[PDB]
This record gives C-alpha cells, sequence and structure tokens, in this order.
C-alpha cells in the first residue's frame, strides 16, 4: 500500500532534484538551465497526482527540512490524511544525497543547500494547489509563508532564476478565488498582492534578473485591465522595462496582447493592432495554445473593424475555433453592409456572448463604423453623387444629416471625399498619382532597414551558442 | 547546513575583480582592433584578385585538357607538342572540365 | 485561422517540451480555453443559411455566395421590366 | 531604390542558409561530446578487467 | 468601488465632466473601469445620457447631440452646468471637420451648420479662425494655405521626410560595417 | 482596342479617340517579380532541411 | 485601490489639506508607483517652497517614484 | 596594434607584435588570445614577431597557452 | 456499372424545382422504369434520405407535403421485394464460383473476375461499399496492371453516382499513385475524363478547363456522361478562367466543339454567351446568360452551387471587358446595350466594384461611367511590391524560431 506507491513516486523526485542542484553549483548559462527546469514540470505535475500523494511528505522528511514538513501536513489533511511510510526511520536518511550531503557534514555545519531544497519543495507546493484544484484556504496558506523565505536569502540570481517560476501559480489561485466568491476579503488583499510584484520588481532591477523581470510585468499587468483601470496600466508600461534577454514565446505573445488591448480603448487602432498581429506570430500553434489563440482572433477582428477596413471570409470559414467566433462573423458582414437594424439585433442577441468575453464595449464603437463603411463604399463606387441619393441608400432624413456624418469621416481621412454644398453633389478626392510623388524613395527606406535589422540578428545570434561549443570535451 | 559567508563575496568585488572589470575593458579595446582588421582583409582580397587577373590575360597559347590526376592539378599537352603537368587556378569549373 | 501566413506561422512555431509548460500556463491565464464556455449557454450553436447559401461545410473553396443571396431571380425580373420601358419609350 | 530593396533582402536569404548550417553544426558538436563521456567508462573498465 | 444611493447619478456627472474638459481619451479610458461595476448591475439607466453623446460626435451625428444636450434640460438639477460647456465644443468639433470640406462656402449655409440663431454670433466665430467673410461667403481656403505655410516655417521635417542623400549614405555604411 | 493593334481608349460621351503606343510592363517589372518569387522558394527549402533543429 | 483620491488633495489647496496629502502618499510611496507619476510636478513644486515643513517628505515621493521609473 | 595591420612595411609589422608583450609583462595571460589572430596571418613577418612576443612575454611566469600556439 | 451516370442525373433534376417542371416529370417517368429492371433500390433508398424535404414528398413510407411537384415518385415495398430474389440467385452463384477456382490453379486471374462480376452487380442496385469490398479483392489478385487502375476509377464513379465528391477525391488519389506504375497511356485518357469531372465541382476551375478539353481532343467520354456533355463543360470553363485573347484560341475554335454543333439545349446556351462576347453584341449576351443557368448550370451536379457565381462573373467579365476599351462612357449608352436600365445598371455595378474586378466610377450628376483602370507604373507598384512584403514575412518569421532555441 502505503510503502508501495510512495517510494516508487520518490525514486523520480531524486533524480529531479539533482537536474536543479547540478546546474545551479556550477553556475548557470542563462537561457539553457532554464529550459531544462520546464521540461522537468511537465514530469512533475503527472507524477504529483499519481501514486498517492504522500509522496511529497515521503520526500520531505527524506531531506533536511528546517519546518517544511509543518505545512505539507496541512496541504495533506484536505485531500484526506497519509503520514504512515512517512515517518523517520521509514522514509529517513541522511545520506544518498549530495544535495544535503552526508550525515557528518550536517552534523558539523556546513554551506546552505537548504536554500535550493526550500525552492524546489516550493515547487511541489505550487503544484499541488493547481492540480487538485483546491481553492479556499489554501490560498491564503501557501502565498503567506512562501514569499517571506523568498527574501530571507541573499537574492541570488541562481535562486532568482528557480523561483521566477513560482510567481505564476501564485498569481493564479488568487484570480479563481476571485472570481469564484464575490467579498471584501478578496478585494482586500488584492491591494497588498500588486504592492508586493512590484516591491520584487525592484529588488530584481537590482539584481539584474530578467525573467523575474518578465514575469512579473505581466501579471500585474493583468490584474490592473480585469479591474478595468487603463491608466495605472498604461503609465506603467511607458518607462519602457520590459527585458527581451530572458523572455519566451508565450511571455513576449502575453505583453503584446496587453498592449493591444490598451492601446484600442484609447481610440487608436494603428497602433493596436500593430501589437496584436505580434502577439499571435510569436505564439505556438498547439491544441495547449488553443486559449490563447482564440482570444487573439477575437480581439483581432475588432480592432481591424474599427479602422473601417473588414476582414476576409477565409478567415472564420478555414477556423477549427469558427463555432465561437460566429457573432464575431456577423460583425464582419453587418458592418460591410452598412445596415443600422442588423447591428442592433446582433449585439441584443448575442449580448451575453460579448460581454463575457469583455469585447462588448469596442462592439459601441462599431456602432459608428456601419455608417462609416457604408460610405466608404458609396466613394469607391460613386465619384459624384447627389446628396439626396446618399440619403435614400442609409435610410436618413435630411440633407443636413448626411453632410455633419461625411465631414467627421473625410477628418479621419477614411472615405476620402470633398463635399461641394455650392453645387449638392460629393466628390471623391482619390487620384493616386502615388509613383509621380516624392514618397516611394521613404516607403522603400524602411524596408531596407528591416532586412538590415535581420542581418544584425542573424551575425549576433550565431555566435552565442559557438563559444560554449569550442569550449565543450570533443574526441 | 545552512548559511554561507556574505564577506567571501563583499571582499571579491572591491579586490580581485575590479582588476579583472577593467581587464574586460583591454579585451573590449581587442573588439574596436579586429573590427579594422576584419575590413583591411576585404581590401587586401581586392588586392589579391586584381594581380590574378593580368595573368589570366593574354597572352595565352592553347592547349588542350585531358584529364584530372587529382582535383587541383591536372595534365594538359599544348600546342607546342609537349605534356605540361599544371596547377589549376581556383574561380574555374571542375566538374565541366573534366571532359 | 490567423494574422499573415497561418501555415507559416503554424511551422515556424511548434511545440517542444521546453515551450510545453510554457502553452499550458499561458492557456490557463487566459481563463480556460473558452470555447468550451461557449456551447453550454447556446445549448449547440447551428449553421449560417441567413446570407450563406454554399454555407461553410464546403469540401472546396468558399465562394462569396457567403454574404449574398440567389440574384438569378432579380436578373430574369430586370430584364423583363427593361423590354416593356424600350417597348415605350 | 526597388531594386537595392530586393538585393538587400536577397543577401538575407544566403545569411540565412549560414545561420541554419550553424544551428546544425553546433548539433554534432553536442553529439560528439557525449559519446566521449559514454567511453572513458569503458577505457577506465578496460584496466580493472584485465 | 462604491455602494452608494446616489452613485447612478454621480457616474453620470463623472462622464459628462470628461466631456467638458474636451478629451475623448478619457472618456473611453474610464468607461472601461465603470463598466465592471455596472455589468449586470446598473447598466444603464441615466447612465446612458454620456455614451450617447460622445456616439454622436463619433458617428458625426452634430444635429442629434444638439437635440439632446437640451432634453437634459427637461430633467434639470445641474445638467445645466454641463449643458454650457458642451455647447462651444460642439461648434468646435465642427470647425475642425468642415476646413476639408469646403473650398469655400456661403454664409447662409455655415450659420445653419454652426447653430448661430443671428449674424454677429457667426462673424466672429469666422474671424477666429482667420476665415474671411466677402459678400457673405465664408473662406476654407485662408486658414487651409496659412496652416500650410507654418509647417514648413518650422524645423521637423528634415529628417522625418528623409533627405534623398542621405538615404544613400545609410544604405553604403550598413554593407560596410 | 481588343485584339491590342494600336491600344487606346474611347470617350462615348466626349466623343474622342486616345491612341497610346506606350508600354504597360517594364524589363525592370518582370524580372524583379522572377526573382522575389524564385527566392519565396529557397526561404522554405531552407527550413526544411533544418528540421532536425528542433 | 486608486490613488487617484490622494492625487486630487494634492491640486487642491489650502496648506493643512496638504499636510495631511504628502502624508497619505508616503505611506504607499514605496508600495505603488504608476498611479502617482503624473502629479510630480505639484510636488516638486512643494520642496522647491519653504512654507512647508513637508519639503522634506515632498522631495522623498518624488525620489522613490523616479528611480522606479529609470530616472 | 593599429600601425602592426595599418603599414604594411615589414620592419614595421614585426616590431610591433614584439613590442606588445613589454607592456603587458604583468598581463601575460590574456596576450595569447590577442595574437592569436596575428598567429594565423597570411603574412609571414607578423608571425615571425608574434613567435619572439610570446617568449618574451610568458618567460619568467609560464602558461601553456603560448607553448601551444608556439608549436 | 453503365447506367450510372445517366439515372444520378435524372434523379438530380428531381431534387430541383428551379428548373421546368415538365422536365422532372419526363425525368420520373424513365428514372423508375430503370430502378425496377436494375434493381437500384439500395440507391433508391440512399436518394430518399438525401432528398429530403424537397422530393419524395409523395412516397407512401415517408410524410406527405406539398414540396414535391412530383407525384410519380412513389417508393413502395414492391421494390424490395423484387431485391430478394434477383440478389439472392445471383450472388449465391458467384459465392459458389469463388471457391470452385480456389481448387483450380493459377487461379488468381479467375477469382479476380468474378470479384469484379461481384463488384458490378453491387454498382448496379447502388452500394457503393459493399462493390470497394470486393474490387479490393481483384485488386490483390494477380491481374493486369493496366486492370488495377481500371477497378479503382471503377469506385470512384460510385462517388458520383451516390452525390458525394469527399469519397471522389480519395478514389481518385489512389489512381494518381497507380498511373505510371503500369504507364498506361489507355488508361491516361480515361483519368483526364474522371478527374476532369472532378475538378468541374472545385472552385478552381483551372485545372478543369485543360482536362476538359482534352476529352474533347482525345475521344474519351466513356463509363461516364455523354460526350455532349463533356463539351458543355468544356465551354462553361473555357469561359470563366481564360483571358478574352485565349477565348477564341481554344473554346470558340475547336474542331471538336463545331462538329458536335448544338442539337441539345443544354449545349447551346453556354455556346451563345460566348460567340456574343467576342462578336460584341452584349444585348443577346444577357438574355443568353439566363438560358445558361436555366439549361446548364441548375442542371448539373457540380455547378450547382457554382450556378450563382458563374452569372455573376459573366456580367463582371463583360463590363471589364468595355471598360478596358474606353475612358468614358455614359450610363444611357451602356445600359442600353446591356438590355437593362440605368437604375439596374447601378446596383449590378454596385456589387462588382466592392468585389475588386471593373475598378470605375459612376457619376449620376452627369451620368458618365468613368474608367479608373492603370496600366502603368502604378499597377507594376502595387503588384511587386505586396510580394516583396511576403519575402520579408516568411524571413523573420524563419529567422525567430532557429534563434529562439
Amino acid at each position: 500500500l502505503h510503502h508501495s506507491e510512495k517510494k516508487y513516486a520518490e525514486e523520480d523526485q531524486v533524480q529531479e532534484l539533482l537536474k536543479v542542484l547540478n546546474e545551479i553549483s556550477k553556475t548557470t548559462l542563462t537561457l539553457d538551465p532554464r529550459y531544462i527546469w520546464r521540461s522537468l514540470k511537465d514530469l512533475s505535475s503527472l507524477r504529483n497526482q499519481e501514486l498517492l500523494n504522500a509522496e511529497t511528505l515521503c520526500f520531505t522528511v527524506n531531506v533536511l527540512y528546517p519546518d517544511s514538513s509543518s505545512f505539507k501536513k496541512n496541504l495533506l489533511k484536505f485531500i484526506t490524511s497519509n503520514h504512515k511510510s512517512s515517518v523517520p526511520g521509514s522514509a529517513e536518511l541522511r545520506n544518498s544525497y549530495p544535495a544535503s550531503f552526508y550525515s557528518v557534514n550536517t552534523e558539523k555545519k556546513t554551506i546552505e543547500v537548504t536554500a535550493e531544497i526550500n525552492c524546489f519543495m516550493h515547487l511541489l507546493v505550487q503544484l499541488f494547489l493547481w492540480d487538485s484544484k483546491e481553492l479556499e484556504q489554501l490560498v491564503e496558506f501557501n502565498r503567506k509563508v512562501v514569499i517571506p523565505n523568498l527574501l530571507c536569502y541573499y537574492n541570488l540570481r541562481s535562486l532568482n532564476l528557480i523561483n521566477a517560476k513560482l510567481w505564476f501559480y501564485i498569481y493564479l489561485s488568487h484570480e479563481t478565488l476571485a472570481r469564484s466568491s464575490e467579498e471584501i476579503n478578496s478585494d482586500n488583499q488584492n491591494i497588498i498582492l500588486r504592492s508586493t510584484m512590484m516591491k520584487f520588481l525592484k529588488i530584481a532591477s537590482l539584481k539584474h534578473d530578467n525573467e523575474t523581470k518578465a514575469m512579473l510585468i505581466n501579471l500585474i499587468l493583468r490584474d490592473f485591465l480585469n479591474n478595468g483601470e487603463v491608466d495605472s496600466a498604461s503609465d506603467f508600461i511607458s518607462k519602457l522595462e520590459y527585458p527581451h534577454t530572458d523572455v519566451s514565446s508565450s511571455l513576449e505573445a502575453r505583453y503584446f496582447f496587453y498592449l493591444s488591448k490598451i492601446n484600442a480603448i484609447q481610440l487608436d487602432y494603428s497602433t493596436a493592432n500593430e501589437y496584436i498581429i505580434a502577439a499571435i506570430r510569436k505564439a505556438p500553434h498547439n491544441s495547449k495554445s488553443l486559449g490563447f489563440l482564440q482570444q487573439s482572433n477575437k480581439l483581432h477582428c475588432c480592432i481591424q473593424l474599427l479602422m473601417g477596413d473588414i476582414p476576409e471570409l477565409s478567415f472564420f470559414h478555414q477556423s477549427n475555433m469558427q463555432k465561437s467566433l460566429l457573432p464575431y462573423y456577423h460583425l464582419t458582414k453587418a458592418v460591410k453592409l452598412g445596415d443600422l437594424k442588423k447591428f442592433t439585433s446582433t449585439i441584443t442577441k448575442y449580448k451575453q456572448l460579448l460581454l463575457k468575453d469583455d469585447t462588448y464595449q469596442l462592439c459601441v464603437r462599431l456602432r459608428s463604423n456601419v455608417i462609416k463603411t457604408g460610405i466608404r463604399i458609396i466613394s469607391l463606387t460613386y465619384k459624384k453623387i447627389s446628396l439626396r441619393d446618399i440619403c435614400l441608400k442609409l435610410n436618413l432624413d435630411s440633407e443636413q444629416t448626411v453632410e455633419y456624418m461625411v465631414s467627421r469621416a473625410i477628418r479621419d481621412g477614411v472615405i476620402e471625399a470633398k463635399i461641394n454644398h455650392e453645387d449638392g453633389f460629393i466628390e471623391t478626392t482619390e487620384l493616386l498619382n502615388i509613383y509621380d510623388s516624392e514618397d516611394p524613395q521613404q516607403v522603400f527606406d524602411e524596408r531596407i532597414k528591416f532586412a538590415n535589422q535581420l542581418h544584425d540578428e542573424y551575425l549576433v545570434s550565431m555566435r552565442y551558442p559557438e563559444d560554449k561549443k569550442t569550449q565543450q570535451n570533443e574526441k | 547546513n545552512n548559511n554561507s559567508a556574505l564577506s567571501n563575496v563583499n571582499s571579491d568585488i572591491y579586490f580581485k575583480l575590479k582588476k579583472l572589470e577593467k581587464e574586460y575593458e583591454l579585451l573590449t579595446l581587442q573588439e574596436d582592433y579586429i573590427k579594422d582588421e576584419q575590413r583591411h582583409l576585404k581590401r587586401e582580397l581586392k588586392r589579391a584578385q586584381e594581380e590574378v587577373k593580368r595573368i589570366q590575360s593574354v597572352p595565352l597559347v592553347i592547349g588542350q585538357f585531358l584529364e584530372p590526376i587529382d582535383q587541383n592539378t591536372g595534365i594538359v599537352s599544348s600546342t607546342t607538342g609537349m605534356s605540361y603537368v599544371v596547377r589549376i587556378l581556383s574561380t574555374l569549373d571542375r566538374e565541366l572540365l573534366k571532359p | 485561422m490567423s494574422t499573415d501566413v497561418a501555415a507559416a506561422q503554424a511551422q515556424s512555431k511548434i511545440d517542444l517540451t521546453k515551450k510545453k509548460n510554457e502553452e499550458i500556463n499561458k492557456k490557463s491565464l487566459e481563463e480556460d480555453d473558452e470555447f468550451e464556455d461557449f456551447p453550454i449557454d447556446t445549448w449547440a450553436n447551428g449553421e449560417t443559411i441567413k446570407s450563406n447559401a454554399v454555407t461553410q461545410t464546403n469540401i472546396w473553396e468558399e465562394n462569396w455566395d457567403d454574404v449574398e443571396v440567389d440574384d438569378d431571380f432579380t436578373n430574369e425580373l430586370k430584364a423583363e421590366l427593361d423590354r416593356y420601358k424600350r417597348e415605350n419609350q | 531604390i526597388n531594386i537595392s530593396n530586393n538585393l538587400q533582402k536577397a543577401l538575407t536569404v544566403k545569411t540565412n542558409d549560414e545561420l541554419m548550417v550553424i544551428y546544425i553544426s553546433n548539433l554534432v558538436r553536442s553529439i560528439i561530446a557525449f559519446d566521449d563521456l559514454i567511453e572513458n567508462k569503458i577505457q577506465n573498465k578496460k584496466i580493472q578487467e584485465q | 468601488l462604491s455602494e452608494s444611493d446616489k452613485k447612478s447619478k454621480l457616474i453620470s456627472l463623472y462622464l459628462l465632466n470628461l466631456l467638458s474638459q474636451n478629451n475623448t481619451t478619457k472618456f473611453h479610458s474610464e468607461l472601461q473601469y465603470l463598466d465592471k461595476h455596472i455589468k449586470n448591475l446598473e447598466d444603464d439607466s441615466l447612465l446612458s445620457y454620456p455614451i450617447k453623446l460622445d456616439r454622436w460626435l463619433m458617428e458625426g451625428s452634430y444635429q442629434k447631440a444638439w437635440d439632446l444636450l437640451q432634453s437634459g434640460s427637461q430633467n434639470i438639477s445641474e445638467f445645466d452646468s454641463f449643458t454650457d460647456i458642451l455647447k462651444s465644443a460642439i461648434r468646435d468639433e465642427i470647425a475642425k471637420n468642415t476646413e476639408l470640406s469646403y473650398d469655400f462656402l456661403p454664409l447662409s449655409n455655415i450659420k445653419a451648420l454652426l447653430f448661430f440663431n443671428n449674424e454677429k454670433e457667426t462673424e466672429k466665430f469666422a474671424l477666429e479662425r482667420n476665415w474671411p467673410i466677402v459678400n457673405s461667403k465664408v473662406y476654407f481656403n485662408n486658414q487651409s494655405k496659412e496652416k500650410a505655410d507654418y509647417e514648413d516655417e518650422m524645423m521637423h521635417e528634415e529628417d522625418q521626410k528623409t533627405n534623398i542623400i542621405e538615404k544613400a549614405m545609410d544604405y553604403a555604411i550598413s554593407i560596410e560595417n | 482596342i481588343l485584339d491590342k493593334i494600336f491600344y487606346g481608349v474611347l470617350d462615348q460621351g466626349n466623343g474622342w479617340l486616345y491612341v497610346y503606343e506606350t508600354p504597360n510592363q517594364d524589363a525592370t517589372y518582370d524580372s524583379a517579380l522572377e526573382l522575389v518569387g524564385q527566392l519565396n522558394k529557397v526561404v522554405d527549402q531552407l527550413f526544411e532541411k533544418a528540421s532536425v533543429l528542433y | 485601490t486608486t490613488a487617484a483620491p490622494l492625487l486630487a488633495l494634492l491640486r487642491e489647496n489650502q496648506d493643512s489639506v496638504k499636510t495631511y496629502a504628502l502624508e497619505s502618499i508616503n505611506n504607499v510611496v514605496d508600495q505603488l508607483w504608476s498611479e502617482i507619476s503624473n502629479e510630480l510636478p505639484d510636488i516638486e513644486a512643494l520642496y522647491d517652497d519653504d512654507t512647508f515643513s513637508d519639503r522634506e517628505m515632498a522631495a522623498l515621493i518624488a525620489s522613490k517614484v523616479y528611480y522606479n521609473l529609470g530616472e | 596594434l593599429h600601425v602592426a595591420v595599418s603599414d604594411s612595411n615589414d620592419d614595421v609589422r614585426r616590431a610591433a607584435v614584439i613590442a606588445l608583450g613589454f607592456v603587458l609583462l604583468r598581463d601575460y595571460t590574456t596576450v595569447p588570445r590577442i595574437v592569436q589572430l596575428l598567429s594565423k596571418s597570411h603574412n609571414a613577418h607578423v608571425r615571425c614577431g608574434t613567435a619572439f612576443a610570446l617568449g618574451i612575454a610568458c618567460a619568467g611566469k609560464g602558461l601553456q597557452s603560448a607553448i601551444d600556439v608556439l608549436d | 456499372r453503365v447506367p450510372n451516370y445517366e439515372v444520378s442525373e435524372k434523379a438530380f433534376l428531381l431534387t430541383q424545382s428551379k428548373v421546368s417542371i415538365e422536365q422532372r416529370k419526363e425525368a420520373a417517368e424513365f428514372v423508375l422504369a430503370k430502378i425496377k429492371e436494375e434493381e437500384m433500390a439500395p440507391y433508391y433508398k440512399y436518394l430518399c434520405e438525401e432528398y429530403l424535404v424537397n422530393n419524395g414528398q409523395s412516397d407512401l413510407e415517408h410524410d406527405e407535403k406539398s414540396d414535391s411537384l412530383n407525384e410519380w415518385i412513389k417508393f413502395d415495398q414492391e421494390l424490395y421485394n423484387e431485391l430478394c430474389k434477383k440478389n439472392e440467385s445471383k450472388i449465391k452463384e458467384l459465392n459458389e464460383k469463388i471457391q470452385k477456382l480456389e481448387e483450380d490453379d493459377e487461379g488468381e486471374l479467375e477469382q479476380a473476375q468474378a470479384w469484379i462480376n461481384l463488384g458490378e452487380y453491387y454498382a448496379q442496385i447502388g452500394d457503393k461499399d459493399n462493390a470497394e469490398k470486393t474490387l479490393g479483392k481483384s485488386l490483390s489478385k494477380a491481374i493486369s496492371t493496366g486492370a488495377k487502375i481500371d477497378v479503382m476509377l471503377t469506385i470512384a464513379r460510385l462517388g458520383f453516382f451516390y452525390n458525394d465528391q469527399l469519397y471522389v477525391k480519395e478514389k481518385l488519389e489512389a489512381v494518381n499513385s497507380m498511373i505510371e506504375k503500369g504507364g498506361d497511356w489507355e488508361r491516361r485518357n480515361r483519368y483526364k475524363t474522371y478527374y476532369g469531372i472532378h475538378c468541374l465541382a472545385v472552385r478552381n476551375f483551372k485545372e478543369a478547363a485543360k482536362l476538359l478539353v482534352d476529352s474533347l481532343a482525345t475521344f474519351t467520354s466513356i463509363e461516364l456522361t455523354s460526350y455532349e456533355s463533356i463539351a458543355t463543360y468544356a465551354s462553361v470553363t473555357g469561359l470563366f478562367t481564360l483571358e478574352r485573347t485565349d477565348l477564341k484560341s481554344k473554346v470558340i475554335d475547336s474542331p471538336e466543339l463545331l462538329s458536335l454543333i448544338s442539337t441539345t439545349a443544354a449545349l447551346q446556351s453556354i455556346s451563345s454567351l460566348t460567340i456574343s462576347l467576342y462578336a460584341s453584341d452584349y444585348a443577346s449576351y444577357f438574355p443568353y446568360l439566363l438560358e445558361t443557368y436555366a439549361n446548364v448550370l441548375i442542371p448539373c451536379k457540380y455547378l450547382n452551387r457554382h450556378a450563382d457565381f458563374f452569372v455573376r462573373e459573366m456580367r463582371r467579365k463583360v463590363y471589364a471587358q468595355l471598360l478596358e476599351s474606353y475612358k468614358t462612357l455614359s450610363l444611357k449608352s451602356m445600359a442600353s446595350a446591356f438590355g437593362v436600365s440605368v437604375a439596374f445598371l447601378d446596383n449590378d455595378l454596385g456589387k462588382f466594384i466592392p468585389n475588386k474586378q471593373l475598378n470605375c466610377v459612376i457619376d449620376r450628376v452627369n451620368g458618365i461611367v468613368e474608367t479608373n483602370r492603370p496600366d502603368n507604373k502604378n499597377a507594376q507598384y502595387h503588384l511587386l511590391v505586396k510580394q516583396g512584403d511576403g519575402l520579408l514575412t516568411k524571413l523573420q518569421k524563419y529567422g525567430a524560431a532557429v534563434r529562439l532555441t
């Protein structure tokens, strides 16, 4: 029973413990140790579920615990206490480790390796919480213990790398609890949580660890936007302190998505669209990335519709994600066909859907775009057209009504016309002749500049693995 | 276990490592030097090709390539009526040179 | 689909075991899939037939009869209407 | 300048070939390094054996 | 984040005040923050009023916006203190759109647009914008030409435009680097 | 015009005939298109060899 | 939550009010630093004046926010 | 270093490489890296001078790297 | 295997209600006679399922609505009884024979031909599945390689017969892999015909135009719909893909189209549209278009869904053809020639200009339609810049992953 599963599971945890130990004790190469540890977590979450769940307590007693065994027992009671073949003398050794040394070195006293035992202990904890899906007390318990400990060290870059990945989970459980239960307590500690992240982020500037900085930035940007204040988030990003050294495919895709959401609702859709295109691009394409991609698509359509430029029908059609993009497809059709009444119905029919996903606020400004897109088609199709004919086409009352709408629309430059209320028709002003302007030299210069950017990025990247590789042993 | 020595680090920063921060500026000076060296050898490439080009121009004597004996030396026989074993020049066919 | 060439982003950016932890953790921050929150409250999404004629189950490439409706009946009528106007011009 | 724009891009292609050939090279040096570390055991064992 | 009895009225005032300062950027930034605490819990009740005003100025229904401010003084309690600022504002937004929509337009046609009732109000707004009135015709050509020269007078434009000679210098030295 | 034996354009509503003998492609245009179009195949083919990196 | 109530106090005049307003910011000056970076010139003006016993405080808020920005 | 590359005559080329190890007599460890590039040189003179500089540099305080370069 | 292509058409007409009703009940008389004779009741079972609530709404074992305008449709149990006899007697004879030729040696060919005979009978009555199972048995067995190829196309016909294209693509994917194994030029001509009908279903007609004219040049139209149908198809696709220059050349000039004349209505309408485009009579083009939808596009099983698309595109071809030729036209002159009025002209152009094909304007004020189609340095530049932007996009994309790892 007891002895069987826990011992088996323990064999893998010992092997895992040394993978962290050996890289950091010989000093990190930054990017490479990091990646390994990510591969390590894929394995651990599975093992934690499997073969009881006291596999960790059995382990905690095996390694040098300073007080870590107390916190473990409390996690354990909730999912039904186990504690047989996790007592001393049947799960204890202080030998078989170079991670805790032999017994004699513990006794005599030696240098701390209890830091990395602790960080790694806190891994198993963060893991435990997510895997079981524990809610309520456990969220408070874990957070309050772990973070004081990370500051009782000497704030080493070796230990910063490992514990940075702990921050993601601390953050997940707080939001989950807040979404489930509406309570004054959850509101109250959210102010503590922003405060803490900024505190760490200062510390990690000093100590210059780029991963700790990239992760802490993304969690707190997400938090401000969930509570809906734009201004705090915008002020934060324009200090330009995001790193690019230790950053990842997911991590940079995430940043850009925040950048999109801020700039669109600030009424600049050119600057918003720049980011969202970047976000889809960095991200992998998997069934595990499905969530991220799914939400990226939803935001993309609307940013584009707000410009008055329309997404193609093949987008939605060949999507495997098409039965959630169905209110979004109707947004495309309704704007394009210019019909006031379809729009009205769409955002009323699909109001719960739009409001769930938070995209309903950008759909309000898409009301304006119905008119704007319809007047645009008309500028393309007709060069000279009476004011009267226009009022029948979009169903407007006065000559006066169309004239207010058109002028504003060409303040933005969307339609590309000029009104002649000296003769009572609207004249289209697009007359091309852009290869007969001076602008084309300038259009090529930016492209040339992007090709120079890849030329640098190639040369500098190439040599970076190669220093290490020529130093590496070979026959 | 527990604890270490925090004075061991603080000591090394001012003493040894200050000398080594300065040493890293002398390898930075190396970088500026070999930035010019790398361009200088591009100029010297131009000059080594130009000199070859003189040799290639006339006067020349006709011969006929037979066959290789190596991938950089061949054997020809001239229109003089003499077999000469000849170094083949770089920057020519050696796949359509063989017949 | 997705921005730019989908197939080009799909081939460039692919799963590794290193990216695997990251790809899940990212998803968890977008609060699940949010495509299995969808079919629950709609109790099964239908089809578009409101303005499509070749719908969206095409086994070859979609047309633009997916935003337009049957215009041959209008053509037939215009023709006939035009013949009276010209007859009695 | 259109002809130059294209010519600068046509060299990114040349560079991009190199990057891949070096990331392949580095991949072989990795395999070589592991193979030696295994082989030291076989030579250690041969002395005990005889 | 707020449980008041007057909460409904005060958020209404919040949004009208944004509009009076004339930053549409500030309005939409806030709209998202308010959105959270009205989601299924107030929605639009009297809080429709400022969202409609902003929507109309974006849609370009300046006709509509004018009637809407006025009927808000049929339920007057301090709606009038926000009505004055926004009457001036409406005139100004049109003046920005109608630069690019005429080369000349009559006195009689402009009067209508900027919602003046009398001549004295019309001519004064034209002079501040440097649009001359001759034989009762108001000219957008004077401001549009004027603005164009003041741009050329200023320095930004050597680098922003990029000088063609300088472009080639950059081409050369990237290859040599 | 459709045959393209002086390739020009008719004004019906001013009743005029305009004749163009100008070129409507250039050499420069032609071979720019061939070159970029070929390099597109190259770039796919470079990623295809290096599928062993991952 | 928002420190915008505390910002509102800065711009409002009366010394006794400003006296309170600097002390409020100073509690949460280490803990919040992107909710208060818009009123840094008002704060600098208080340090520049010498009708305050709170010149020392005013200047301290300014400094704590500015290193976090990068300056 | 600048004169060794720029001045193409053989005396001037040879002298300046010899001259480096007197400057960096006490920093004899880093010299193998810096004249690594001049050991490989297509100019005979330069390599002649490479060899003397390394001899002088690591004469009384040894160092493995130079012995290998000099082979 | 033979009667399959014929019967499939006639049944498809029934489904339609955009055709003449008169045509339907001539079809109904014929198609049912043959269902009794060749015992095609499985296929009948399949057909009624697929209708459904357009046709068959006058049958006894279904629910009766006013959707069918036919009544000669009547599925009964009488059909079923006949099935049981004719299938029992035949199947059983062929089963005993397969096991006989297991006894005989070199029997692999002998068993192959018997399992082909079985695969014909299941083809005859319906069943694509049971022919498929049996002609794979034929496939393993030693038979000539040319027979293997022929077998594989034999199963593909069955996907046409059923009216599911997605079955046919998998069954022609096997043909494409076997073609050069036999190397036969004899089955190459057969492959152009099958794959032509398949590519007539695809939106892209580009492959279809090339195929469907080789089918005209080399006389292959067999085990599939008639030579006259082959020609009809060739014309439609000819028109859609090929420019005005290449159109005369390849469609209006073809010895095979001229020699076959137009003896059927379907073939007559489509050819009539083509002749009037070149001859530049546009007042016969529009009525001829309506003839086209009626008697070709809608009666076909592969242009059913491109019926609207061809109507539209053809109006688009001709307008654009005229706008090349003219830098100014009036609404009146243009409308009169097309046989529509000015209002009617506005709306048809008002779709086609946002579909990015005709690149023109309309004045209502002055009433002239001017042409805004560049051909000069502006056109060259728009196109070239997009492709070089497309090179840059791959370069960023492809570079970024290799560095990242």
